[PDB]
């Protein structure tokens, strides 16, 4: 309620709640090694070429659905940019 | 804290379809419960591989809720789900809380029965597109993986791996997808 | 009249590496024999899935010969392969009899154990390499699916398919595999 | 509502995969209607016993919905029956309406051809397995019988009375059956 | 030079008793003809399945002599045979040449009717052997097929096939037998 | 003669989960030989407690073989076995030679950091889960002590004891376990 | 400002009961002072761990007092505590200041030795009981922990845990007990 505390409250559970994230991040991003010091028949200079250039599918293919969901931060912001004009009754 | 799976087994589900998905959320740190839909009974798959449930749906459904809810396909496996009024309430509460569906292959027909999702973008087999379209409950899609909201959905055994990837990324992100995907060798 | 795989199953097997291939096998009409390494009993795999063999190896042993054997993977799986004294024996006499042994991920490793095969090119997943190559009794090969002979290998879960379609197309031919894949919705 | 079965007779069909379903299932207090797959016409079947149908398949489709739909074989037979529009129709709203579909020797090769029950597990003639398992779309069974939800099939002449009263145990229960075998001086 | 059997068809004739035989002979190369005792017209036999012969008996006797008579069952079907003069005659004549009869179900009793074969050894349905045995003029024996020189017999629709492949061991030997008998999937 | 345990102690090693098990195996008649890692110095422990080794684990390794290897948890603990080429080499001999390696906490996080016991069935801290399950190198557990094979594990402080006696027991045998166990006063 | 906690710690004393209360109390945030009874040498314990102490009880006696001194067990480590002259004087005075005084397994016997307490409701280890009720000084309990004003006893190794968060509690109050437990993954 109190202006940004609401989103103050919130926040901390993108910190109890998305700690599990980067958590997993640090967690799983530290042994690339692992299977490094390894070869596999995955890549071949044309898996570079073309096995780099085609994890375009997938991550293409967020953003039909992320239509709306990287837009609906669009939806939401510029109506305090009217609780900006109101105001300039009052601010000013 | 782990996130959740249930993953319900029909006596005719295709193995694999079963199987890869658990596997595979298995290695992402998701805790899955393999739930028999007729009881803790071993279950005869579609090429007669026969699975072991962790426990009933029934009991399994006690330990809810889950994060996500897996579908396999085979004919007669989607058959079986689209018959059990265990598997619309468990699918009607899924949608309602917001919870993930996730259905391969003939599994996304057990949405049409249950009157799951109207009106998402979805894939199935190919063979399975006509039974799916009936009514024209959905938008019909050719993608590997198609993800609309809180719906996903994937077309065969070949596309099994990246199911059961995508619903890692959904439910763990995808840092961890891409970990788990790293050993697989898939292309 | 049907060609025949023996597939044996032993606790920590890859799951994925197992089910695959004895799905697509029955799909191409092989007469698949799902055989318990250590019995009957269920058994538990990598990644806690729980299948029910059709047999006892002792018991599929004496309904044999096969014209593959198949050597699923999982770290210890392929130890308790490589331990087994009857393992050695049926790899031993499918090699004299020339016929075809197939070994996914870590189970070429038990080639190397019962002295199979000495002298193939042989793959295996890539964090196998190291245990495979060890006495440099192999050449390695980097790809996905590998035949050198009668001796028929692959890298891990994401190449299954590729490796149970080359077992189909070893016994019996290309166009039956082709047939068997399509539905398959493979890349 | 006794019990109705529609047996389709087409030209080549094997008389004696014919006759012995009519003949046991009328036994059984089922009333069968023998329907000409291309009219009223006298059939000539395999080896040339002339049949005449009780009526055209035209007419007797009007007279449904039947709780059987029996295929004979005979390779021709089963041929004309896979290339029969009529017969898809038949075998899809059979398959809706959640009715059972009987087939015998080289007959389940014609649901292949209509693309019915597709993930079943079948049996027929040992002959005609290559062409059932064609795609992969069934688990084949050795079974002289088999009988997978609404999917009964069976391998031969020798196999006919077996086949005949598993139908009459599906449509009527087991002590009809019992009944009706007593008589008939099986081995 | 094709060895020839005749199967003589009356009104109410057991259906698989007639057709069995046909087929079973006719897949051994004999040369079947299908005789109407009462003319060209089709019969209805006892489950109401209607067969075309293929002449009358009129015709098909000027074409003997055959290396078998059949005589099919049904109670009717015998009782037509029994009372028929030309069906005396035709016994008469062949039991004179030495050439084989056979008789399956109430069909043996016909044999009784015109004095055939008295004092052999022969089988029949259960329930006929009342009338069969009435006079004392055979011995009855409970074996599935009974031959006792040129006088063959047998006792139901189950023995049906038994009793057509002891026809093709009389008159094409053994081995003609055992290739005909192979696809027929006896248990 | 006695068996051996080699119990190795880094700089942040959890005191608790370093001194129960010492003490513990002691009590079971185990020669322990508590080794630091880098030398003989005390080793400031994860609060403060100040250990003085019995040896460095130059010195220790030389006096190998041993029973079991025994990894203590601690955040820095266990990241200071993981960045140990030495611990590395004894953890490879220890699973090479078919000897037992015990870890506790964040312990079980060097074997993956050095490649050791993939496939195995783990528990760990609930905090260390994300980092041991990173790549799906193990399948994760939630009891309290888990044993795969010669891979064994345990959770935390508060589960040191029944990690310690479940050593006990697999050097020692149950009854040796038992007795060790009975006047420790656990619950 | 912090509570402040002495660990009086003897040759011989028991090493889980010291390094347990003493690991506890520092997660609690209690400042914790290891004082060796004999001087600031490292301590020799019942099972040959060896604990540098943080200074001398000389030395730790000049920073008091404390909120708590606590008594590990140990037989000969009690034995010691009982001997000396400087433990009679911390106790005598710590009761008289109206502060807390835990012992834990052979510790309580401490407390008889320099008669502390008389009067208590105190338990001990069982074996230990013998020796604590010469003289009916004290009421004797079966609780894993007893708490009777500032007398707090425990039973032994296996109730050290329980022991320590008695005396955070004491000290911080529940909710920091609570807080300190929760990780501790106990039973």
């Amino acid at each position: 309620m109190d202006v940004f505390m609401k989103g103050l409250s919130k926040a901390k559970e993108g910190v109890v709640a998305a700690a599990e994230k980067t958590k997993q991040g640090v967690a799983e991003a530290a042994g690339k090694t692992k299977e490094g010091v390894l070869y596999v028949g995955s890549k071949t200079k044309e898996g570079v070429v073309h096995g780099v250039a085609t994890v375009a599918e997938k991550t293409k293919e967020q953003v039909t659905n992320v239509g709306g969901a990287v837009v609906t931060g669009v939806t939401a912001v510029a109506q305090k940019t009217v609780e900006g004009a109101g105001s300039i009754a009052a601010a000013t | 804290a782990s996130k959740r799976a249930l993953v319900i087994l029909a006596k005719g589900a295709e193995e694999m379809e079963t199987v890869i998905p658990v596997d595979v959320m298995r290695r992402a740190g998701i805790k899955v419960t393999v739930a028999g839909l007729a009881g803790k009974d071993p279950v005869q798959c579609s090429r007669d591989v026969v699975i072991c449930p962790d426990a009933s749906l029934e009991d399994a459904k006690k330990e809810g809720p889950y994060d996500v809810v897996v579908l396999p396909g085979g004919n007669l496996g989607a058959q079986n789900l689209s018959e059990s009024a265990a598997v619309k309430e468990i699918l009607k509460e899924q949608e309602n809380r917001k919870g993930l569906i996730a259905a391969i292959c003939a599994g996304p027909t057990a949405l049409l029965a249950h009157e799951i999702g109207f009106g998402s973008k979805v894939t199935t087999h190919p063979l399975a597109k006509d039974k799916m379209m009936n009514g024209g409950h959905y938008t019909y899609s050719e993608n590997r993986v198609e993800k609309d909201g809180l719906i996903l959905t994937s077309r065969g055994p070949g596309t099994s791996f990246e199911f059961a990837l995508a619903i890692v990324e959904a439910l763990n992100g995808k840092e961890v997808a891409a970990q788990v995907k790293a050993p697989l060798v898939l292309k």
